[PDB]
């Protein structure tokens, strides 16, 4: 199979950028044709893609000037020039001149805007659920950015491991900040054993980590 | 004026087959190409195969073959896919596209989400997130231990949009989902304004009103 | 410039059989340019009721054609294909034979 | 189906 | 498997006698389809298959319109390539134009072709790649470079690699009772005692379709390719095409020679054995 590695990864850009995504082939995509068919698809979490650029340079009926494609050989090359706030979404790259066809492993364009520290909250297991013999802490980050943040569980100074979940909200569309919950999970045994329960965060947006605890009771 | 449209979700048990339909309109069915395509929760999209109704040709990734039949019918103007041998890995969205002379898929399907898990079909569980110990509060509820796909969630029937953060799902290894939604509001108003989150997961049609107060 | 006469082959729709309906074949073929005159000949004389393709051509640009008429086979009748041509100074004349 | 017009040598 | 759409034009001028000649055909692989002939009655674009039958009234009107305006800039092209080259009112010409498409076993497109020829030689022809010409000599040189200018190579990269593919999957269709059909040759073999020490071994191979086909001799198993006498494969007129190879053996020696049939419609070759 043909290897399509897209560059860069993810990528913060603002409106009115222009933004180049490169897509390189690990051999020539090209067809006993005399022609290459590297597509480019837009993608909007949850949504069905979207044709852009077919045969590497061509515009799909119907889509905005702004996008153009170029390359040849074992490089390509989407350009958005202006970004506007509709193309905040992932952009893949396709080929389709040898079998299988193989698409790249996608780049996601988000909004760029100023580092925001998250507000940090803990919340004890309810008495509802302690019942259900299993306990569940909840960790929250709030309305930070970037996305690049760790979360630490420490149940009485130890930290812990692989007994913890997390979830991160898409980029908010109004103010383009993230969030994220962290859910540490415990049988009712195991919770009534220790008194603290903390998380730590690290994040760019702030000086020295953070810890929010509380003591059982 | 082109269209595909595909088949409602599904959910699936290991070791059983699925057939998601794929209804085009609007152009002369049996003179282009029918790929299928899969995206996996995990991130990127992958190819399945295609095939050219008319004279039914189908070729498949060979990551794919023995495990998907294309078919199609002229008389519906209708594709098919079908799946086989179910394993967790094949949980996805599956979309099937046209394609144009020039090789390439213009038009797609809105999407048909596939699901296999040996679980059955259960209600969450709902319990408050009591705002404990900034200048703002916040509070929330954690939807635990449903299936399938999905709850959701609304604050005060609808009158509280806010502020809200309803977040992804995540699987747990009991093989049933759970999501929390949590709310920041004023420190001052924990003591004037209630706060009701309204869950709703339609698989089992339960529906729960929970009221969250400080503690 | 060059002038290509005509390869010339006479032969039946199906294998012969004398008593049975079938149809007489000349295909003119490799010829340029593109004016030609055929006739089929039942005993040296030639038959009114005989058809023919519509001009076209090959990869060298060589023009083909097929004559062709109804007819029953039988022993002692001779039939040939008379054709003239630019590159011929004379009509050439090709009999039918049954085994080819 | 045949080109919509050919153009003049 | 393969499939191939191409049109075929041919211009002769008949000077003193009226207009030029001008004949047009269209096949599908080895099938035609379409004719206009410029001095038969109708002056119409007319059927040469049963399947095209299925086209409404507006495909008669628009390709009688479209094979119109053909005749008419070759009747012109007639009087162009005159001066080109030079030459008196008095001698008649020929112009031939071709062009189509090939798709593979995926019934995508494959190539494209679009080659023009004067008095049977090769006057200009669109390269592979279909953005560039090749001009043979120096009046094409003046054609190819007006046809750069005006990027007529533009509009037929347009036709060949869509309208044309289009076009050839939707005939494929409507005609896939016999254009999607394979017709296995039917064979056979003949023994002609020629001299007393020599026979002519005659190989056959009828109502076969495709035309595409390979008829060889061997003697142990080798090829006898300087001795046999093979015809130019020949259409029936039923659709179906025919064509026989012969070599002249010394007698008592049949049982070295073997005949190998090679075609689409057989699963596997065939191998007529004398014994």
């Amino acid at each position: 199979d043909i290897q399509m590695t897209q560059s860069p990864s993810t990528l913060s850009a603002s409106v009115g950028d222009r933004v180049t995504i490169t897509c390189r082939s690990s051999q020539s995509i090209v067809h006993s044709n005399g022609n290459t068919y590297l597509e480019w698809y837009q993608q909007k979490p949850g949504k069905a893609p979207k044709l852009l650029i077919y045969k590497v340079s061509n515009r799909f009926s119907g889509v905005p000037a702004r996008f153009s494609g170029s390359g040849s050989g074992t490089e390509f090359t989407l350009t958005i020039s202006s970004l506007q706030p509709d193309d905040f979404a992932t952009y893949y790259c396709f080929q389709g001149s040898h079998v299988p066809r193989t698409f790249g492993q996608g780049t996601k364009v988000e909004v760029k805007r100023t580092v925001a520290a998250p507000s940090v909250f803990i919340f004890p297991p309810s008495d509802e659920q302690l019942k259900s013999g299993t306990a569940s802490v909840v960790c929250l980050l709030n309305n930070f950015y970037p996305r690049e943040a760790k979360v630490q569980w420490k149940v009485d100074n130890a930290l812990q491991s692989g007994n913890s979940q997390e979830s991160v909200t898409e980029q908010d569309s109004k103010d383009s900040t993230y969030s994220l919950s962290s859910t540490l999970t415990l049988s009712k045994a195991d919770y009534e054993k220790h008194k603290v329960y903390a998380c730590e965060v690290t994040h760019q947006g702030l000086s020295s980590p953070v810890t929010k605890s509380f003591n059982r009771g | 004026q082109v269209q595909l449209v595909q088949s409602g979700a599904e959910v699936k048990k290991p070791g059983s087959s699925v057939k998601v339909s794929c209804k085009a309109s609007g152009y002369t069915f049996t003179s282009y190409h029918i790929h299928w395509v899969r995206q996996a929760p995990g991130q990127g999209l992958e190819w399945i195969g295609w095939i050219y109704p008319g004279n039914v040709n189908t070729e498949y990734n060979e990551k794919f073959k023995g495990k998907a039949t294309i078919t199609a019918d002229e008389s519906t103007n209708t594709a098919y896919m079908e799946l086989s041998s179910l394993r967790s890995e094949d949980t996805a969205v599956y979309y099937c596209a046209r394609e144009e002379i020039t090789y390439a898929m213009d038009y797609w399907g809105q999407g048909t989400l596939v699901t296999v898990s040996s679980a059955s079909t259960k209600g969450p569980s709902v319990f408050p997130l009591a705002p404990s110990s900034g200048g703002t509060a916040a509070l929330g509820c954690l939807v635990k231990d449903y299936f399938p796909e999905p709850v959701t969630v609304s604050w005060n029937s609808g009158a509280l949009t806010s502020g809200v953060h309803t977040f992804p799902a995540v699987l747990q290894s009991s093989g049933l989902y759970s999501l929390s939604s949590v709310v920041t509001v004023p420190s001052s108003s924990l003591g004037t304004q209630t706060y009701i989150c309204n869950v709703n997961h339609k698989p089992s049609n339960t529906k729960v009103d929970k009221k969250v107060e400080p503690k | 410039m060059i002038q290509r006469t005509p390869k010339i082959q006479v032969y039946s729709r199906h294998p012969a059989e004398n008593g049975k309906s079938n149809f007489l074949n000349c295909y003119v073929s490799g010829f340029h340019p593109s004016d030609i005159e055929v006739d089929l000949l039942k005993n040296g004389e030639r038959i009114e009721k005989v058809e023919h393709s519509d001009l076209s051509f090959s990869k060298d640009w060589s023009f083909y054609l097929l004559y062709y008429t109804e007819f029953t086979p039988t022993e002692k009748d001779e039939y040939a294909c008379r054709v003239n041509h630019v590159t011929l100074s004379q009509p050439k004349i090709v009999k039918w034979d049954r085994d080819m | 189906s045949l080109l919509m017009w050919i153009t003049q040598v | 498997g393969s499939h191939s759409m191409r049109y075929f034009f041919t211009s002769v001028s008949r000077p003193g006698r009226g207009e030029p000649r001008f004949i047009a055909v269209g096949y599908v692989d080895d099938t035609q389809f379409v004719r206009f002939d410029s001095d038969a009655a109708s002056q119409r674009m007319e059927p040469r298959a049963p399947w095209i039958e299925q086209e409404g009234p507006e495909y008669w009107d628009g390709e009688t319109r479209k094979v119109k305006a053909h005749s008419q800039t070759h009747r012109v092209d007639l009087g162009t390539l005159r001066g080109y080259y030079n030459q008196s009112e008095a001698g008649s010409h020929t112009v031939q134009r071709m062009y189509g498409c090939d798709v593979g076993s995926d019934w995508r497109f494959l190539r494209g072709y679009h080659q023009y020829a004067y008095d049977g030689k090769d006057y200009i022809a669109l390269k592979e790649d279909l953005r560039s010409w090749t001009a043979a000599d120096m009046a094409a040189q003046t054609t190819k470079h007006k046809w750069e200018a005006a990027h007529v190579a533009e509009q037929l990269r347009a036709y060949l690699e869509g309208t044309c593919v289009e076009w050839l999957r939707r005939y494929l269709e409507n005609g896939k009772e016999t254009l999607q059909r394979t017709d296995a040759p039917k064979t056979h073999m003949t023994h002609h005692a020629v001299s007393d020490h020599e026979a002519t071994l005659r190989c056959w191979a009828l109502s076969f379709y495709p035309a595409e086909i390979t008829l060889t001799w061997q003697r142990d198993g080798e090829d006898q390719t300087q001795d046999t006498e093979l015809v130019e494969t020949r259409p029936a007129g039923d659709g179906t095409f025919q064509k026989w190879a012969a070599v002249v053996v010394p007698s008592g020696q049949e049982q070295r020679y073997t005949c190998h049939v090679q075609h689409e419609g057989l699963p596997k070759p065939l191998t007529l054995r004398w014994e």
